[PDB]
């Protein structure tokens, strides 16, 4: 029985291990792309372009 | 015809859904009366 | 008769 | 009766065992949560840049109502 | 004794309540007598 | 088609047993408690609606009471529900005594006594 | 774009149906939120509040009531099991 | 023209239909996972109930 | 043709009531329900 | 009888079982998600990456010919 | 050891082992995504598009 | 040691095994919640975000094209 016991502690083991690396790099390559796009690709619509046409 | 079709299965999945959900809300319900019952016991 | 997660997707 | 401390020493290494991936499935919730987040603030960025993109197709129908 | 006083339509308190204050169900209400030989 | 029929009986016929059901009120005791465990003042109001603390006076000239057996009868010697009970009691106690099972119910509602002169009582 | 009239009386049935459709999908993610009390609401809408963060929060207490009795008889038949074979074994 | 014109817009509401329709079996589904969890574990509760009827049940006896 | 179009037309009554009665369902009856059972 | 516990822990192990396939279940349908998002997708780095070829190409002509203008 | 728990510690093994592989796949789907979003939909598309966008700006702003 | 307390530490090893049988369904339950509610809607809303993306770029993508016979 405890074959299967510690054999499910590995594979938990190994799916937490394998998600922090990922957590690890995914938020590295999340730092610059939230760099930048927080601050200079920040947009504002003010206005809309209208023909007086239909004025 | 075919497009009737196309959405008789959508309703079909609809049906089981519902018919699932029926049974168990009368499962929950036997829970609750055993619920009240140990309540009042206790 | 257990329902099992089955997100459904497009058409 | 079967032998108490044979009982006795299954049940220890069980209770171990479940500990230990007790332990495990707590830091699975909080990867499962800092993934989201990840995932939350990459969306958000991507976001941003369709509102930046959306320009092109203002400049479109701009151009088209001139015309 | 007080299962026998309220019928089955004043248990519908709160939720229960059929939506087409109430004296919700209580047991029997008891009165302490005193036995120690003193008043 | 005719499937589209089925499905919709089907569907009509859950809907239908789904609004018939009926999830069990509260009963008497939990009331008590809950009510009694819910406030501040709910819990004084209903150890005042639940124990009252009857006029001594009142209570010596209805009832002799006896500090041997500390125990409460009726001064006009008329049976009660009290007596009904203890009696029951005693008697189950002597049959235990005597090597007969308990009663699967342990509380049993005095629902005879009750009756047979709270009916009366509804009809006076 | 002019259209005959069975082709319109199909049509504006089709936008009541789709009307009620996101009316009974409303009401099912209503049912589904798990935002009792997160968001503007007193009502309970079946969530953990209402299962395992909740029965399992009664479950783990429950088994002092019920459970543990048959723990306790069943620890003293072991026990006196435990002396039978003892004394059974033993005296032989 | 006027008949394409009535199958398009035939395709369009048949495919928003569809998407909204995903969208509630999807709700109902994770509905129905959750309600059967509380079922799953709920169900011993009987057994606990059934032993506490022998002390007191009422209307029964 | 018309009769498709009938046919068509007497389905999607079935099926609006079907779903008006799904909806009153699912906004009534349930949510009391399940008060009542987290209240318990 | 029998050990009290032996059901209880019959019943937990059978529904955490139960949980687990669903949670299998639910992250194979998060793979074919994300599987279906990269090929979709397929197309906007081959769009960045000839739009990046350009601008280091109109950079480096405005290297080569001096037309680049002091900046604002 | 009871045999009802050991076919269902075995059955929970098996269970963890595919999710195991399962999010093996998720972990490289992810990776995959993060390159695709982080180098390309703002490393180069975004960055260039906004570049280009930002300068007409100036240069029309400066023309007003 | 003790002999009753012996028996109490195999009922308490039972306990034990219970207790953390509960908490690892808990956690199991709560990471589904949270991949069925959270990661997956996201994905989802990413996925629209990046159609919208190529979306508005296709008239450049048609210019490239038209000349670039990619």
């Amino acid at each position: 029985m405890t074959d299967a016991l510690e054999q499910s502690v590995l594979a938990l083991e190994g799916t937490v291990s394998v998600l922090k690396d990922s957590v690890e790099s995914l938020k590295c390559a999340n730092e610059p792309s939230t760099n930048l796009a927080s601050t200079m690709l920040q947009t504002k619509r003010v206005f809309r372009l209208v023909p007086e046409y239909d004025v | 015809n075919t497009i009737q079709q196309l959405l008789l299965p959508k309703i079909r999945e609809l049906s089981d859904s519902i018919i699932t959900l029926d049974s168990n809300f009368t499962r929950l319900n036997f829970i609750h009366e055993s619920l009240a019952d140990l309540n009042e016991s206790l | 008769s257990a329902t099992e997660y089955r997100l459904s997707i497009g058409s | 009766m079967d032998s108490i401390d044979e009982q006795i020493a299954i049940k220890r290494k069980e209770l171990q065992s479940l500990q230990k991936i007790t332990s495990l499935t707590d830091g699975l919730k909080i990867q499962l949560t800092e993934l989201n987040e990840q995932i939350k603030e990459m969306g958000m960025n991507a976001d941003s840049v369709a509102q930046l993109m959306n320009n092109w197709d203002s400049i479109i129908n701009n151009i088209s109502q001139a015309s | 004794l007080g299962l026998l006083q309220y019928a089955e339509g004043d248990y519908e308190i709160g939720p229960w309540k059929d939506s087409k204050e109430d004296l919700v169900p209580l047991p029997e209400t008891m009165v302490r007598i005193r036995v120690d030989g003193n008043e | 088609g005719e499937s589209l029929d089925r499905c919709i009986d089907d569907i009509n016929r859950a809907v239908d047993s789904m609004s018939t059901l009926y999830f069990k009120p509260p009963g008497i005791f939990h009331n008590a408690i809950l009510q009694g465990a819910s406030n501040k003042a709910s819990i004084r109001k209903d150890i005042t609606r639940l124990i009252k603390d009857c006029n001594h006076d009142e209570a010596y000239l209805l009832f002799k009471v006896n500090p041997e057996k500390q125990s409460v009868s009726r001064r006009d010697g008329k049976e009660g529900v009290f007596d009904y009970v203890i009696k029951r009691d005693t008697d189950m106690k002597r049959n235990r005594r005597l090597g007969r099972p308990g009663e699967k119910p342990i509380i049993h509602v005095p629902k005879e006594v009750y009756l047979n002169k709270d009916r009366l009582d509804l009809n006076n | 774009h002019n259209l005959s009239p069975l082709q319109q009386e199909v049509l504006d049935k089709y936008k009541q149906l789709s009307l009620d459709l996101k009316a009974l999908d409303e009401t099912i993610k209503e049912l589904n939120y798990s935002q009792h009390r997160q968001q503007h609401s007193q009502q309970e809408t079946v969530s953990p509040d209402e299962i395992l963060q909740e029965m399992r929060d009664i479950e783990v207490k429950i088994g002092l009531v019920g459970t543990l009795l048959k723990g306790s008889v069943y620890s003293l038949i072991l026990q006196r099991k435990q002396e039978q074979e003892s004394l059974g074994s033993n005296s032989k | 023209t006027t008949d394409k014109y009535f199958i398009e817009q035939r395709n369009i509401v048949l495919q928003e239909i569809n998407e909204t329709m995903n969208s509630i079996l999807n709700g109902l589904n994770g509905l129905n996972i959750s309600l059967e969890s509380s079922i799953a574990v709920g169900r011993e509760f009987q057994s606990v109930s059934d032993l506490w009827k022998t002390l007191y049940d009422g209307l029964e006896s | 043709t018309t009769q498709s179009l009938l046919k068509e037309s007497e389905s999607l009554d079935k099926i609006t009531a079907m779903i008006k009665n799904v909806t009153a369902a699912l906004k009534n009856n349930l949510p009391v329900y399940v008060n009542q059972v987290h209240e318990v | 009888m029998e050990n009290p516990h032996e059901q209880v822990q019959a019943n937990i192990l059978s529904r955490i079982i139960g949980n687990v396939k669903r949670l299998n279940e639910s992250v194979a349908i998060l793979n074919q998600e994300l599987v279906t998002i990269n090929n979709r997708n397929k197309n906007l780095e081959i769009m960045g990456a000839i739009c990046d070829n350009y601008h280091s190409s109109v950079q480096f002509n405005l290297e080569a010919t001096n037309n680049k203008k002091p900046p604002l | 050891m009871n045999a009802n728990k050991q076919r269902q510690y075995n059955q929970l093994a098996h269970e963890l082992r595919e999710l195991q592989t399962n999010l093996q796949e998720t972990t490289k789907q992810l990776d995959i995504m993060s390159k695709q979003c982080n180098e390309n939909l703002v490393g180069q598309l975004g960055k260039v598009h906004g570049s280009w966008l930002i300068g007409s700006y100036i240069y029309y702003m400066e023309q007003m | 040691m003790d002999s009753a307390s012996k028996e109490e530490t195999l009922e308490k090893l039972d306990q034990e095994i219970t207790v953390n049988l509960q908490k690892i369904d808990s956690n199991l339950s709560f990471c589904f919640h949270k991949i069925t509610q959270d990661i997956i809607p996201h994905v989802a809303t990413y996925s629209e975000i990046c159609e919208r993306i190529m979306d508005s770029t296709e008239w450049l993508g048609t210019m490239f094209q038209e000349t670039g016979l990619v």
